[PDB]
Parts: C-alpha cells; sequence; structure tokens
C-alpha cells in the first residue's frame, strides 16, 4: 500500500557523483518527512539526513553536510540524493524510509528495499564459472555434494541458482570474498547419491553489471 | 454580554498562546531541535474573526508538539489546553501560502493576530 | 549529538528462553527509544515505537521497557524466526542516532560437519589457475578450525574462508575453505587434505584425494 521503490545498484569512481532516488507511493508525499540511512557492508545503520518533500527543507548530521544533498519532485512524489566527491567508506547501502507520521521527525515505518553503491577504480569484469565434482576416486556418502565456484568477478552481486532454482533445499552460497579487487564465491548444493550423475545437475550464475548469465552442468569425473 | 465576552475569549486565547510561546522561548529543551522541525501552515490572509478556522485545522500538529514542549521546568496539559483553544475560536469562529511555519512563527503570527483584534476592541 | 550505547553486540539464546538487549543513552531522552528488527537483505523492520508502542501485526513476546537513559528490549521467548540484528534508535533530538546493534542466534545441540573436498576443474587448470575447495557444512556452533595439508605437510598461506549465516532449517554454520596454488605447485604435488577441528570431538575430520 505505502510503498518506497530505490533505484537500482551504481559503480562509481573515486570523486565522481551519484544521485539515488525513491519514489513513493499510497500516502501524502508532501505531509512527510523522509529520512535517508547509511549502512556500510556488514555495519550498522547510520542516519545522514532528512528532506520535508512539501517545501524542500533539509536536515543533516554535520559530517554528511556537502557529501549529501538531498532534493525532492512533488509532482513525481520522488527523493533524490546525491554524493559527491566518492571515496571508498561512501560504498555502502543506502535506504530511505518515511517517518511514521506527519509534519515532523518520527522513527521510520515504511522502508525502501535499499540501493548498494560502491566506489572503485577497478573495472566490471565478467565472473568465470567453475564446476566442483569429486575426484575419480570418490567415496560415497548417503548424500551427494557438489559445488560451483564463481571466480574473478567485479562487482557486487552474483545471483546463484541451482536446475534454475528448483534445487533450493540443501544449497549453502558463501559471501563473496574479495581479493585484489576481483571477488570470488563458491556455492554448494546436497542432493541424494542416486539423482547424480543420472539427473543432471547445474549452476545457473547471474552478473547483472557485466549483464552475463551461465550455465554449468556437473558431470563426474 | 458580547461587548466584553468576545475581547475576553480572545484575550484568554492570547494568553494560551502566548503561555506556549514563553515556555518554549525561556527554558532549555533537549527536544527543541525536534520540535523545530515539525511543519505547520499559514493562512494567506488573518485579519477577521472568520480566518480562526485556519488555525483550528493545525491544532492537531500544534497538540503534537505540545507534548515535546513539556520539561522539568515548564509544565503543560496539551489536552487540556488544546481544547480550551478549540473552544474559543469554534465560538469565535480557508487558503494557505506555499510558507511553511516553525511552532515558533506560527505562535507569533496568531499572537499577533489576536493582539490585533483586541486593540480593535479596547 | 546523543550516542546510545547498544549491548550487547552478540548473543546466542536456546529456543524458548528470554531474550534482553539493552540500549544506554548518553542523554535523558524522555522514552523516545524505537526497536528494530533487521534480516538479511532486507531493510529493517520498526518493532517498537517510542512510548514502547508494540507495532501492528509484530508478535506479542517483543516488549520494551525504559524512561530516561537506560532501555531494555525483550523477546519473552526466542523462537528461530527471530534470528536477526536488532538495533535501538533514538528520536528525541537531532541528529537522529542507532545504536550498533546486536547479532541474535539461536542455540542448539553441537552438530560435528560434514566435509567435502574438491579438486580444482579440468576448465579451471586449462586458463592457468588451481584452487582446491573444502565444504564444512551444517556443523554448530560456528567456531571452526580448518587447516590445509599437501603431501603431508601443512600449509597456512593462500587460503581463505568464508562462513554463511545461521541456517534458517536447522539452524547450523557452514564454511568454505579454499586454498589458491600456483598450477605448477598443484601439478608438483599428490596428495590434498581439509582437516576440521570443531568442539564436537579432538579427533578431527579429515578429507584428501590424490591428483592421479
Amino acid at each position: 500500500e505505502v510503498q518506497l521503490q530505490q533505484s537500482g545498484a551504481e559503480l562509481a569512481r573515486p570523486g565522481a557523483s551519484v544521485k539515488l532516488s525513491c519514489k513513493a507511493s499510497g500516502y501524502t508525499f508532501t505531509t512527510y518527512w523522509i529520512q535517508w540511512v547509511k549502512q556500510r557492508p556488514g555495519q550498522g545503520l547510520e542516519w545522514i539526513g532528512a528532506i520535508y518533500p512539501g517545501d524542500g527543507d533539509t536536515r543533516y548530521i554535520q559530517n554528511f553536510k556537502g557529501k549529501a544533498t538531498l532534493t525532492a519532485d512533488k509532482s513525481s512524489s520522488t527523493a533524490y540524493m546525491q554524493l559527491s566527491s566518492l571515496a571508498s567508506e561512501d560504498s555502502a547501502v543506502y535506504y530511505c524510509a518515511r517517518s511514521l507520521a506527519t509534519r515532523g521527525f518520527y522513527a521510520m515505518d515504511y522502508w525502501g528495499q535499499g540501493t548498494s553503491v560502491t566506489v572503485s577504480s577497478a573495472k566490471t569484469t565478467a565472473p568465470s564459472v567453475y564446476p566442483l565434482a569429486p575426484v575419480c576416486g570418490d567415496t560415497t556418502g548417503s548424500s551427494v555434494t557438489l559445488g560451483c565456484l564463481v571466480k574473478g568477478y567485479f562487482p557486487e552481486p552474483v545471483t546463484l541458482t541451482w536446475n534454475s532454482g528448483s534445487l533450493s533445499s540443501g544449497v549453502h552460497t558463501f559471501p563473496a570474498v574479495l581479493q585484489s579487487d576481483l571477488y570470488t564465491l563458491s556455492s554448494s548444493v546436497t542432493v541424494t547419491s542416486s539423482t547424480w550423475p543420472s539427473q543432471s545437475i547445474t549452476c545457473n550464475v547471474a552478473h547483472p553489471a557485466s549483464s552475463t548469465k551461465v550455465d554449468k552442468k556437473i558431470e563426474p569425473r | 454580554s458580547s461587548t466584553k465576552k468576545t475581547q475576553l475569549q480572545l484575550e484568554h486565547l492570547l494568553l494560551d498562546l502566548q503561555m506556549i510561546l514563553n515556555g518554549i522561548n525561556n527554558y532549555k529543551n533537549p527536544k527543541l531541535t525536534r520540535m523545530l522541525t515539525f511543519k505547520f501552515y499559514m493562512p494567506k490572509k488573518a485579519t477577521e474573526l472568520k480566518h480562526l478556522q485556519c488555525l483550528e485545522e493545525e491544532l492537531k500538529p500544534l497538540e503534537e508538539v505540545l507534548n515535546l514542549a513539556q520539561s522539568k521546568n515548564f509544565h503543560l496539559r496539551p489536552r487540556d489546553l488544546i481544547s480550551n483553544i478549540n473552544v474559543i475560536v469554534l465560538e469565535l469562529k480557508c487558503e494557505y501560502a506555499d510558507e511553511t511555519a516553525t511552532i515558533v512563527e506560527f505562535l507569533n503570527r496568531w499572537i499577533t493576530f489576536c493582539q490585533s483584534i483586541i486593540s480593535t476592541l479596547t | 549529538d546523543i550516542v546510545m550505547t547498544q549491548s550487547p553486540a552478540s548473543l546466542s539464546m536456546a529456543i524458548g528462553e528470554k531474550v534482553t538487549i539493552r540500549c544506554i543513552t548518553s542523554t535523558d531522552i524522555d522514552d523516545d527509544m524505537n526497536w528494530y528488527q533487521q534480516k538479511p537483505g532486507e531493510p529493517p523492520k520498526l518493532l517498537i515505537s517510542e512510548g514502547n508502542t508494540l507495532r501492528p501485526g509484530v508478535p506479542s513476546r517483543f516488549s520494551s521497557s525504559g524512561y530516561g537513559t537506560d532501555f531494555v528490549f525483550t523477546i519473552e521467548n526466542m523462537l528461530s524466526e527471530d534470528v536477526a540484528d536488532y538495533y535501538c534508535l533514538q528520536s528525541d533530538n537531532l541528529p537522529y542516532t542507532f545504536g550498533g546493534g546486536t547479532k541474535l542466534e539461536i542455540k542448539r545441540a553441537d552438530a560435528a560437519p560434514t566435509v567435502s573436498i574438491f579438486p580444482p576443474s579440468s576448465e579451471q587448470l586449462t586458463s592457468g589457475g588451481a584452487s582446491v575447495v573444502c565444504f564444512l557444512n551444517n556443523f554448530y556452533p560456528k567456531d571452526i578450525n580448518v587447516k590445509w595439508k599437501i603431501d603431508g605437510s601443512e600449509r597456512q598461506n593462500g587460503v581463505l574462508n568464508s562462513w554463511t549465516d545461521q541456517d534458517s532449517k536447522d539452524s547450523t554454520y557452514s564454511m568454505s575453505s579454499t586454498l589458491t596454488l600456483t598450477k605448477d605447485e598443484y601439478e608438483r604435488h599428490n596428495s590434498y587434505t581439509c582437516e576440521a577441528t570443531h568442539k564436537t570431538s579432538t579427533s578431527p575430520i579429515v578429507k584428501s584425494f590424490n591428483r592421479n
């Protein structure tokens, strides 16, 4: 009903600017303050500032004055945050969120889904996808476990699925690890010994940034 | 009795507004910064008693601000006070400007409106 | 500003036990405390707003108390759906400020990891790389030690490690340890093994393979 849709993930080079957006529906866009909140990866929530769209008035925490610039378009029911002079500590997820009552500051109930900003010199690069099957002399457990290795991509994130999402229980996808400005993760899936290699198992890997989408069948050695 | 009755209702209204304003202006409130974020709307023209409609429509946002105004040194009764104000207005009784007002400006504007009407009745 | 110190940073609780999180404010906020719950990949959800007001739809085993500078958030009895981060937010004055948060995980019985080792794929070897992968899956507790051996002798360097968050169905943890070698050094050796040392026994879990 009340809804707040944020713009998509952004990659920017150190020193550039970026402008995030937040489109609001389901209420009187003019009489509610909208708050902006930064969340660095793996870290806590961090209040930035706020805008009252009815007239453009703004509030800022001190050390974001100048880094962040809040604006609003009342016609489109949309709010924007410009970030300037981007450094790495600006890489984070930024939320917008609505105060829970009119005309005044309150805590936030309705939230956007978040926009991830990465700030790096390193260039977009598609991922290499490798299959992981047990070796030739593989000892058989009751269930069998297979894997997918997703190496050398940038930026985050990648979508990982098994058998086009058909295979969802017994899947662990581990968080990506950054090394020399390339990411690496892996995903494992556990299936029944009988069902492989008699029924095909495949990892699908999506890297929205480089707009690539691979499938790797896993085949015994 | 209306000769001094209307003048007296306006004086009661004036004192309520002035008490709120003094309370905000005299005592150090740790919540002041949050009180100042509250957005009040202002009439385009406020000259006659009829324009007090424009006050009534901002009583809900005013009452909220009054919760924030209580402290260790400034004591108030938001609900009673708002009720008295609504009474006086409804008895003595609308297009706004694009400009929003703080509680301070809102109160000052309505205090000056009262003072003008009261100078008329003297 | 007003700082809020949220404590503890981490907490694990058995099912149905009571849970207590505290926020202490550097100044008098007069009950202007709010409590949020954040599950991974989601925006924080407002659980309790100022005045100890439970939000609509929120489970009733959530409650909070406090007026002044010391505030408490309480789960009456832990359910596994309550694994998440919890944040407090003061809404008393500007700037708004959040507590540092609380990672709430559930306790369960100890569970030994299931270990699987995987040699570099031929496709990775074609393009010059060599990574050996080790999955240690569905163990509890989270603390685990992994040790790599080439032809009997250990190797510390070139090893990366990564944990999932606490699994939703069974409350366990999983962990990928990947050893990156040079394809040359890979081709000069026959036996590769990962070792899992865990609370569940002193006799560690050994998985190994011969390059031929």
